[PDB]
């Protein structure tokens, strides 16, 4: 057996109701399903969601655990090894993941051998192996037969573009993911729900409509019991609320936290969302990374010594970033902070440029604001404003 | 900068 | 009998070698359709082209004369009328086209017919009888099945964007005119091909794209021998000279004031280019028309008066078009004005507003001057220079 | 204005 069906039966003997209530939190109807996943090696629920859900009321603190044996002892040419490859890439499991997908590529079930080549092009993406064009190029060439990776080679598209800052092609290219199509499982259905409710409020964010961006990740958060998606709604949130509402951006931040302990990556991500926060409401900030080079935490680094007059020091944390690489929104940033250093209108300019460039309609605002602080023209930014770069 | 993901 | 039948009769019997003279100006290369015409009624020259271009070898000077004549006795139902259709929209001989608008509306020859109903719905627009929804929506009722009409449906709607100074839709609208799909009517084909040509040039103009605006005006030119298409196309040219060299933007206008003086729309038309050329180089003007409220009249009349400091005049100019419904692109001029008259920064920028909802390139070069020859930050002209309208 | 047309 695996550690899931030892500890359940064991868990059974101790405990005979148990059978009911697991039925009841894995959606079945009885216990048949039980029996049989019990009893005989190989068998597997209709739905994934079945035993992800006994696993999270059972066995919330053994999750990874029990789901790494589980996961990486199914036949990869069932439909419950593609289900669990989803599972572990929502869930950001790579070795799970990564096993899954370099036996499903090699495998002779040809729905499997999609889905492994799929999300293979997704993870050589993601880690900056592979450029678009060369995603673009090999997902083409696979010549996508089922509904579920045709949603998901528009869905790492759309990861992508997001986490290099590009936002612009990410409101048509979301519209074009059609789920109602994915029919066979529920489970990759459900969960490429939620991966578009986060992203369109993701969306949503970047056009600075932010009660829609709210309700998206409020949608998220309904549909969901994997803490990635719980993690990047109230980031989301929490950010939407960054120039209005400093106790709720905050309070989103902190639940956020509180919910991510365990998980180095994700405490780290609400860190610097609450960095960010206390940076633009100029206050004393406890979340600041000294102990680091990514432009993400050098950039707050300035920004708070800027806030608290403390210009040398804002200039050698510039200076660290001069000389380095950034991508258009992370240099949009960079000439807003340069703008405030140097009380500079031009720096400002160069800021609005790239977050039109990378169509980032929210951070916008503080460039905005600054040139209306040195007097600048209410028409003039009116015009600013409303025009657009033309991709 | 903001931390945005998804 | 026809006119024009009975003057190739009459010069024949004078002069025989006028046969194989007309045989090989009518592109019939055989004399035998040439007789077939004359001696009997009916007969249509395979391609409207061949009258046309006989009666504009052998009695230039009486083309309308004869062509109203012509036209206006054909049968309804044959393709010479659809070709004369064609060639009256072309010549802008409102009377022949309307009369045989009417009388192919009525008719049961379906062709004809269609024709009829698309060049009505042309017509119509080009008055402001009906709004441009309005003329979509017939458009699509009528379920247009010929090629010729497949293209005259998009080229109406373009007519109608340029004379209304909504540039944006232009270029992807002209993209999908497909000529070569039309196959049995030639002269429909070549003068349609004409139209094209002068409204690409239009285009590049907008686009500020200079030299392929020329090139498409000189296309157009080799082209045809329609008065009409002359005109804008000299027009054309010249605007696109505008703001480089003053002498041969005037040799064009010249050009087609040599070639208007029988027609006192275009030598008016002509007038006004070179009346706006002398105001963009600040000379003494000639060419205003202190007859006309039209806004393009007036507002060359309060150029001129600014150019020369004479602001009270100016002012009182200004004050007329105040009291005048205007187009984006118009108002984009007003603007200017007003901010020359006035040394304001934020006119100018109203302008750039109204140039960039337009999708003018070319005329926004006048604010943007002037906002340069006030000390404008440069990064930020180049942001007015290069970001764009969402439409 | 300049004039246009086509």
């Amino acid at each position: 057996m695996e550690l899931i069906r030892i500890a359940m039966k064991k868990d059974l003997e101790n405990d005979n109701s148990l059978m009911n209530k697991w039925a009841t939190v894995a959606g079945l109807k009885n216990p048949n399903p039980l029996y049989d996943f019990l009893n005989h090696d190989g068998k597997t629920f209709n739905e994934f969601s079945s035993i992800v859900n006994i696993v999270k009321s059972q066995y919330p603190d053994r999750e990874y655990e029990l789901m790494k044996d589980y996961c990486l002892n199914l036949d990869v040419k069932t439909k419950a090894a593609r289900s669990a490859l989803e599972y572990a890439d929502a869930n950001m499991f790579f070795e799970i993941e990564d096993v899954l997908i370099d036996s499903m590529i090699s495998c002779s079930n040809m729905k499997s051998k999609e889905y492994g080549k799929v999300y293979k092009i997704h993870r050589e993406l993601s880690n900056s192996v592979i450029t678009e064009f060369e995603a673009v190029k090999r997902l083409g060439k696979l010549n996508i037969k089922t509904p579920e990776m045709n949603s998901f080679s528009r869905l790492l598209l759309l990861y992508h573009y997001l986490s290099t800052g590009n936002f612009s092609p990410m409101a048509q290219l979301i519209k074009q993911i059609d789920l109602s199509e994915i029919s066979e499982n529920m489970y990759i259905r459900n969960t490429y729900q939620t991966r578009v409710h986060v992203l369109m409020s993701n969306i949503k964010l970047n056009e600075n409509s932010l009660e829609e961006c709210r309700e998206y990740s409020k949608k998220a958060l309904e549909s969901t019991n994997i803490l990635r998606f719980q993690v990047f709604s109230y980031l989301t949130i929490g950010n939407s609320l960054l120039f209005s509402n400093y106790e709720l951006a905050q309070e989103n931040f902190l639940k956020g936290l509180s919910i991510s302990v365990q998980n180095e990556n994700y405490n780290m991500i609400f860190q610097q969302a609450l960095c960010f926060l206390n940076n633009v409401w100029r206050k004393e900030n406890k979340w600041i990374n000294f102990e680091s080079d990514s432009i993400m935490d050098l950039q707050e680094q300035a920004h708070c010594f800027i806030n608290f007059n403390e210009n040398s020091k804002a200039k050698e944390v510039l200076d660290k970033l001069d000389l380095l690489v950034h991508n258009d929104n992370e240099l949009a940033m960079h000439y807003y902070l340069k703008g405030r250093l140097e009380q500079n209108k031009a720096c400002f300019y160069s800021s609005i440029e790239y977050f039109k460039k990378s169509n980032d309609k929210f951070l916008i605002r503080l460039p905005l604001l600054e040139l209306q602080k040195m007097g600048e023209n209410q028409k003039l930014l009116e015009l600013l404003l409303l025009l657009e770069h033309h991709h | 900068g903001m931390p945005r993901g998804a």
